[PDB]
């Protein structure tokens, strides 16, 4: 009384790393990291006439 | 910089503790026994 | 296959994180450059992550809006350990201003920090929870900490979070505005953290002076004690023990109600080598020093209130039968009294790894130690005095113009006061007898 | 024939199971590699009761291990005799119940029990003539009590006519380490009484007490408590594996000890136990065995039988001894202490003799007694449970995943029903 | 049948024991493959420096 | 017996074209002279009968400095002397000059060189064309050549690698004009177009590569790597091979929609390359990160039409399948309703190569993806708005009209963009 | 006598065939150079079934390797055992279809398939008395499903009284490598039902699950997956090449399996399969084999056999055993699980025994079962197909090469009519 799914839940070895890292993934690509190099470097000066 | 430096620090005790805590330490009575049934001792072949 | 992610925010958080990571590296035997020496595995998987060949990477991220403390880490002896892009630094400090670190500057770092948190969490499979360190009396510590907790809650859900906050001492203090930003931070963390520990600085000074015989304690000495406490708390996950206790077996045994999750800490034995070997340090006597009121790591007296529950951990060569006799003796003792609706109030854990000693440190080498985490109604006094201080300051609206002009409305302070008053009422009505 | 399978659940249960298989294998002369190196032919005649025969002639125990935490297996596997167990029988999750009955019974046990229940069918269906099941678990832990009691329901639901035993450990207040022990223990006994044919209670408080008083060893350890239970476990089914004067299988004991269907909570004890300081001073005789047999301190529970009246008593004698001494001693005890025995059941003691004694001891005895004194343990658990429940303490973790307060109240009444019903026969007279 | 039953014992134990080396050998050479491959970066670090 | 011919028109294509050829020569061990010190070079090169090999490429330009730079560089002995077509007068940022005034007298020689190369090949897979779209000869000659090749060869697959203007960073002032006119030509004449604007590539160099002053030399190396990964399956054996013709049959739901944007991973400098493991599970996550898109667009604003990612290195079929199922679990990534499965995956054995003097660290795994998403409708809108402002007052118009182009050609070009945008909006709505 | 010819097409089919011939060659002791070096006399008695004799005493397989691209053909030649194949039988184009069913069936299908029938006619007429054909291919690809299905139609019209077998790999939804999988899979099924005598479905998803869970090997690869399928193909015709207690050739399996002519889609599996570290705890017996054989996890398809009912089932046994032990197992499994077996057809399991075990084992079984649960795959494929087809996505390629959308409507209805007609017997009652 066990189908093909819901059976991999049973622990087998340390090989579950290949199939269980991203259930609690904090979903994905939700945040932005575009042009966040402002902190590691110094911004170019901006001049008024 | 002065406080935190590169320090030299350097499982047998873990195994020794683990085995002892599952151990006996008190055994039981010492064994003089030999296996024999009651129906086989009384009924023997006669001449 | 169990993991945990540690978050350090603020100068105090970074300083204590440096000590605790040094302690973890020494305990697991990894050189400061990250390379394993010379040539029994997965003992480091709780805190570290293998690179596939040789060296290791901690599961931590460092946050601050000022690079004075961060750049020290990138230059010191541990420059090869941490990943270069998880030591996140800003440009302008919050300058002891909660509003700046929660509405003006803190909203430019939080996105990058959460991206780093995702990049750390997607590489783990058995995360028990998060550990977050922060000093509450500072701007960026209170601001970025609150924003981080608020974002992590919505982004994750039921994952446990442990906050080792450091409230300002009753009379000893460093800044002058720190009563203000404590109230807002407490209001923010109350409904967003699962377990909180009180680690105010004044008590640790007394413990050091009385036990280690130091007449001039420094911040370096205090951080070692907190690091040892963290190691004792988390050793049950990564070391073989007779009676193991996981992280999730705290939110089932220590917090009777969802709103009551503020709790104290105590460690024993803390002793110097000059008098360490004059006594046997039996488990029967070390458990008395744990419940000794002056040994509590927070400046709160349990004798002024009832005991709710007590979860306390042992490590060394302790025997389970010896623990039971000491617990029976403590229960027999009359000076310590529990609430009536808690007949059994002890959760005990036993581990085999003895407390590792740091070379060049202060503590000696001892075969046994105990770390105690208690929940009691006596914690009501710490909020009442802070409430009185905040009321005295806010009576005629001082220092407020430094917060209103940075985006916070005038009425925000009123709501936090109501939250504190309701919290005190909740402790009082819980502590009352039937 | 009449072979029985073994199921152990939880961290506490696995420790009992690991030591038990070490005791049986030494009795049957099975090496840690599973190769028979015995001396007599009797050691192999009835080995099919507990073992299975695989390719190469090695023997593998028919035990199923379950848990919710992967830390359990590597300790038991790495221990001595850990290679006997078939690796295919290890079934368990990765999260853990966290000493929470609801988690081990509603939110995680349900998703996983389908897998463990399959290998239970595989083991049971392979038997030519099944006798029954035996379960080892503790009533103070989450996964031990939670999944443990839920298996009892489903195993009974598919095999109603078979016999069932549970070696359950109840939490005692004198030595308690979990604050939610009264909660999960109360709920488990509700489900346990409905399904289990026989239940046996074992206390850590009594096991610590017996070690300090009789054995007089300075420091007890979990090895000692595990061995005392394991010694009594083998004695129950000893005559099932070996010949004797009066063989008595599991079913025979169930009939003769249960007057009414709801009274099936027994307390056991073993004899002889002596410190090796006085080991050569004692004389091993049948009268000597029965004096320590009925000793109040020798019981494996803190419930004192002198506070109640015995309903039925069972004694299983091991070794080479005569029947007349066995019969006459039970009669004399039943007459010298006639006040402690209920009167409307005349001669309420049963005896059985098996002539293959345990290794080391010339003669040994296991005692199983049904007495009205056990009600006080359910009472003292209930007092703690009702104290915490009135203030709704430590409750939102149980109610946060589908459980509601009426379940707690319903368990309270039924448990209170059982104890009130159980003392009815204590004062009943003819 | 008693002897051939025993004759399967020594064959099985050697086959299982032999299987252990392939598990160990693959792990040993994988570490060597990564060890030399990691050392190539230190050459790249110096060249970039 | 499989061949592809690459066309490099304009300065932008030529300089990107150069960087492709240090990588192609280095992979097969061909020295700059062209002499080797089995038949895997046949995709790009051709045996001369005894010794050297010549590329299957032609360089087109009207301004001699860039071509003469190649003809005097270290690769003077590699290319065939008469397949480097060089002009006299530059188009000078004018689309009308390169399509009506100059291009009428230029294509005839160009098609002759194409014909000579094509007849040598036997299994011609298709053509590759490189051109910056915001320039004179880049779009002026590119539009003319593509139209001519569409009737000379017919059904052959033409892949376009264009460089569209950045949203706010640019080097020209009239480039919004010649960009729009070029769209009407390549929309109906190119099978596959790739989004490769410059601003996005700047951000990758600054953040990932730890380069604080990126240059056009650095950018072209990144683009060259994508070309190698795209065509790696034609010349290297692997577990899952994908041909050039197996892009349009899997990435083009409708003939009008053939604009896709690419991403590459990993791109890490040697300073922090193996300070982490670079597993196959994590490289596929970096590919889908919106910051790693090679074009300045946000995929989070629209659905995904189809996805095609190529793996090269020592990956195994177990792990891609585990990783792909993880992506479908993600909530921030949502596919269009009528496409249940949208991934086409290929696996190759040859690891990516490292060029001396480069920046990328050598790794045993890499992934390059070409993704078709509805989010690419933003770039057309922002360029359309820029064209509307200038054309409102007919600025710069007199330059184009004087070169033989009609007045109303802008109007019919503007309508095509509006027609194109409504197609993307129509497709994205669920049924 | 009664020999068969093997035809393989497509990238997936060529890899399947390459490992299949290596398994057969080792079974008969044929070296890659074509020289016999066997040990048993039986290994040479029936070698004409798969091998054609050549001058010099070497044997050549009668296989027709067919494809549209040279990349995969050059790989199979460079591998081991690649010198057995006659270079004449390598027929291949230059342009390839590339996942386009219309291209592989209408444009390039018609112009190249004239050559392959030329060699097939040469091979078919040469043999003494033909038994049938067998084809391995994948339905998810263009050339494999496009030209492969046209090859069957042309052969069937010329050999109407012969047996036709196909080993089909259908695209599962869990693992997907092509976006156009639903279209070319649906069109092939319409042509496949009309002509193929027997059809067997295989899943990449199922094979991955078996290797990860049962074999417990950390590194599966396409070489390993092809190994499982290769053993299954050799099992079905084992009793045709070797003597046994009950001989049952391929035709005899058809009569006892297909009740109605349109229901000829089977799902297969092989046993015993065990991890190399846990094979010393198991016991190789007939009762143990049939449990693993009937297990839903062991099956090579994603469909769950317990979600439907078995129409007919067949099991082939290899090795030495007793017929009484086999017969009772089929009877016992039918009585225990009467709910899963359709009732208006009694005794719906066929058993065959061959006395030549596979190299390296003492017993082996092969399971072929016609179960109503296979309708799940046609349902999920149609659901994906009807989702894409409603918006006319990816459709301009098929209509661009001489096809019209009307053919899709006919294919969808006929495939849908297959499911409805196939589900009718699931709930049919006497
Ligand atoms: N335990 C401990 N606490 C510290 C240490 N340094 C600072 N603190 C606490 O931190 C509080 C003030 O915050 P800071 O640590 O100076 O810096 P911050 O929290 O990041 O806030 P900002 O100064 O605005 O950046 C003080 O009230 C101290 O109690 C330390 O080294 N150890
Ligand atoms: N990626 C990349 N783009 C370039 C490079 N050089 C120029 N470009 C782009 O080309 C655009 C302008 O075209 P030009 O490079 O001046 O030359 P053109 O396209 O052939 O047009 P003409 O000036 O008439 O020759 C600029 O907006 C740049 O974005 C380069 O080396 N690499
Ligand atoms: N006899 C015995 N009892 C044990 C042992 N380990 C733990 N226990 C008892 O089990 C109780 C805790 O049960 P627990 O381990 O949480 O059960 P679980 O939830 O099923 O894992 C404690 O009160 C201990 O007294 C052991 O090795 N032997
Ligand atoms: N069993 C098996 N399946 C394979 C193998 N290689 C590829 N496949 C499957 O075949 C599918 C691709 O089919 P394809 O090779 O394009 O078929 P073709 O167009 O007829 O050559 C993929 O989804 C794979 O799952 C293999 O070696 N063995
Ligand atoms: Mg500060
Ligand atoms: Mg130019």
């Amino acid at each position: 009384t066990a189908d093909r799914n819901k059976q991999a839940k049973v622990f087998q070895n340390k090989e579950l790393a290949k199939t269980n890292f991203a259930g609690k993934s904090s979903p994905g690509p939700a945040y932005d990291v575009r042009d966040t190099d402002y902190f590691t470097y110094q911004k170019a000066p901006k001049w008024k006439i | 910089a002065k406080t935190y430096q590169g320090k030299q620090m350097f499982p047998e005790k873990i195994k020794a503790l683990s085995k002892d805590l599952r151990a006996e330490h008190f055994k039981l009575g010492n064994d003089p026994q030999s296996y024999t049934s009651e129906a086989a001792a009384k009924f023997k072949e006669f001449d | 296959m169990r993991e945990v992610i540690s978050i350090h925010v603020g100068q105090g958080g970074i300083q204590v994180g440096n000590a605790c990571w040094e302690l973890f590296c020494l305990e697991h035997g990894i050189q400061p450059d990250g390379q394993m020496p010379s040539d029994g595995d997965d003992a480091f998987n709780t805190f570290f992550s293998e690179t596939g060949a040789g060296k290791h990477v901690p599961r931590a991220v460092f946050l601050d809006l000022e690079p004075t403390v961060i750049d020290e880490v990138r230059t010191g002896t541990y420059r090869q350990l941490f990943h270069p892009e998880q030591l996140i630094s800003g440009k302008e400090d919050a300058a002891n201003n909660f509003a700046r670190g929660h509405y003006t500057i803190g909203k430019e770092i939080v996105d990058l920090c959460l991206d780093r948190i995702r990049k750390l969490a997607d590489n783990c499979t058995g995360l028990q929870g998060f550990l977050v360190f922060n000093s509450v009396g500072g701007g960026t510590g209170s601001g970025l900490g609150s924003l981080l907790l608020e974002r992590l809650s919505v982004d994750y859900g039921k994952k446990s979070k442990l906050g080792f906050t450091i409230y300002p001492s009753p009379q000893v203090s460093t800044a002058v505005v720190e009563p203000y930003n404590s109230i807002l931070s407490t209001h923010s963390l109350l409904e967003h953290t699962d377990v909180a520990v009180m680690l105010d600085n004044e008590a640790i000074y007394d413990i050091c002076r009385r036990n280690l015989d130091i007449e001039r304690p420094t911040y370096t000495n205090l951080n070692r004690l907190i690091a040892q406490v963290i190691s004792s708390l988390t050793a049950s996950l990564r070391f073989d023990g007779a009676l193991n206790v996981d992280i999730t077996e705290f939110q089932t045994n220590l917090v009777p109600y969802p709103r009551i999750h503020f709790m104290l800490s105590s460690y024993a034995p803390i002793i110097s080598a000059e008098k360490a070997y004059h006594e046997q340090l039996s488990v029967a006597e070390i458990t008395n020093s744990a419940f000794e009121p002056a040994n509590m790591m927070a400046k709160c007296d349990p004798r002024h209130g009832k005991y709710m529950a007590c979860s306390m951990m042992y490590r060394g060569d302790v025997v389970p039968k010896d623990v039971n006799a000491s617990i029976a003796t403590i229960k027999t003792k009359r000076t310590i009294q529990f609430v009536d609706w808690c007949p059994t109030g002890f959760k005990v854990g036993i581990n085999y790894q003895p407390p590792t000693v740091v070379p060049g440190g202060d503590l000696a080498k001892v075969m046994r130690a105990v770390c105690m985490i208690s929940n009691s109604t006596a914690i009501a006094e710490v909020f009442s005095r802070l409430d009185h201080k905040f009321d005295l300051m806010y009576a005629k609206r001082a220092f407020v113009h430094w917060y209103v002009g940075e985006g916070m409305e005038e009425g925000e302070f009123s709501e936090a006061r109501e939250d504190l008053a309701a919290l005190e009422k909740d402790y009082e009505e819980v502590g009352i007898e039937t | 024939m009449r072979e029985i399978v073994h199921i152990q659940g939880g961290q506490c249960g696995n420790q009992i199971g690991a030591k038990f298989w070490e005791v049986i294998s030494d009795e049957h002369g099975i090496d840690p590699t599973g190769t028979y190196h015995g001396d007599s032919d009797l050691q192999l005649e009835r080995i099919n009761v507990y073992y299975n025969e695989a390719t190469g002639g090695r023997y593998v125990p028919r035990a199923i291990l379950m848990d919710l935490e992967p830390g359990t297996m590597d300790s038991v596997r790495a221990g001595p005799f850990g290679q006997l167990f078939r690796p295919d029988n290890f079934v368990f999750g990765q999260t853990g119940a966290g000493n929470n009955w609801a988690k081990g019974h509603y939110t995680e046990g349900a998703e996983l029990i389908d897998s463990v229940l399959d290998v239970v069918r595989k083991e049971a269906e392979g038997c030519d003539c099944l006798q029954g099941f035996q379960i080892t678990h503790s009533l103070g832990g989450g996964t031990g009590s939670g999944m443990g009691t839920l298996l009892i329901s489903k195993v009974r639901e598919e095999y109603p006519d078979r016999i069932m035993e549970t070696f359950s450990v109840v939490p005692s207040p004198k030595v308690s380490d979990t604050v939610v022990e009264p909660y999960n223990a109360t709920l488990s006994v509700h489900q346990l009484v409905e399904n289990a044919d026989e239940c046996m209670v074992i206390d850590n408080e009594a096991l610590y007490d017996i070690c300090f008083r009789t054995l007089k060893l300075t420091t007890p350890t979990y090895g000692d408590l595990n061995h005392l239970v394991s010694a009594a476990m083998s004695g129950v089914t000893c005559c099932l594996r070996f010949p004797g004067q009066l063989n008595s299988d599991l079913r025979k004991l169930a009939v003769n000890l249960i007057p009414f269907p709801r009274l099936h909570f027994f307390m056991i004890g073993f004899a002889p136990l002596t410190s090796r300081g006085s080991q050569q001073y004692r004389a091993l005789t049948v009268p000597e065995l029965t004096q320590q047999m009925f000793d109040a301190k020798n019981m494996m529970c803190a419930a004192d039988p002198r506070h109640g009246r015995y309903l039925t008593a069972s004694a299983l004698f091991r070794g080479r001894m005569s029947t007349k001494e066995v019969d006459e001693q039970m009669l004399n005890v039943q007459n010298k202490n006639s006040s402690y025995f209920v009167e409307w059941i005349p001669n309420n003691i049963k005896s059985s003799i098996c002539d293959i004694p345990p290794k080391g001891l010339k003669m040994a005895v296991t005692f199983v007694g049904n007495s009205t004194a056990i009600q006080e343990m359910f009472k003292r658990v209930a007092e703690q449970f009702t104290a915490m429940f009135r203030r709704k303490a430590f409750l939102h973790w149980y109610t946060g995943e589908g459980m509601d307060e009426m379940e707690f109240t319903e368990a309270e009444s039924n448990m209170n029903d059982l104890v009130s019903e159980y003392q009815q026969y204590q004062d009943a007279t003819a | 049948e008693k002897e051939q039953k025993e004759l399967e014992k020594d064959i099985l134990t050697k086959a299982v024991a032999a299987y252990e080396q392939e598990v160990e050998r693959k792990k040993k050479e994988l570490y060597l493959t990564n060890k030399q491959h990691q050392s190539s970066l230190i050459g790249q670090m110096h060249d970039k420096d």
